């Protein structure tokens, strides 16, 4: 939401023309997903025996 | 325009093929058919004596 903690002074005496305001909008961040891979080639060999 | 229909004008045959094939190639394998077989685990093996 970006609270805009900046306070400062916004004083008014008795009837000062209500200013147009200084509202702050929201800020949106975003991520992305990665892809992993594990390859295997060796067959079931290395069983020259019976 | 036949008048007898003798074994030649008979259209729509079936060819009466046989139900076998003659693979005359030599398959005689006496040594293999005589020697036994044995399940081995790994590619390499050995035998004592």
């Amino acid at each position: 939401d970006a609270l805009a903690s900046v306070d400062g002074n916004n004083a008014h005496v008795e009837g000062s023309r209500a200013e147009d305001g200084e509202m702050k909008p929201t800020v949106i961040k975003s991520n992305v997903t990665q892809i992993l891979r594990k390859v295997v080639r060796v067959s079931d060999t290395a069983n020259t025996t019976a | 325009n036949p008048t007898l229909f003798v074994s030649y004008d008979q259209n729509g045959k079936k060819l009466s093929f046989a139900n076998w094939i003659s693979v005359l190639s030599p398959q005689d394998t006496p040594f293999v058919s005589m020697t036994g077989k044995e399940s081995i685990n790994q590619t390499i093996f050995s035998w004592q004596t």
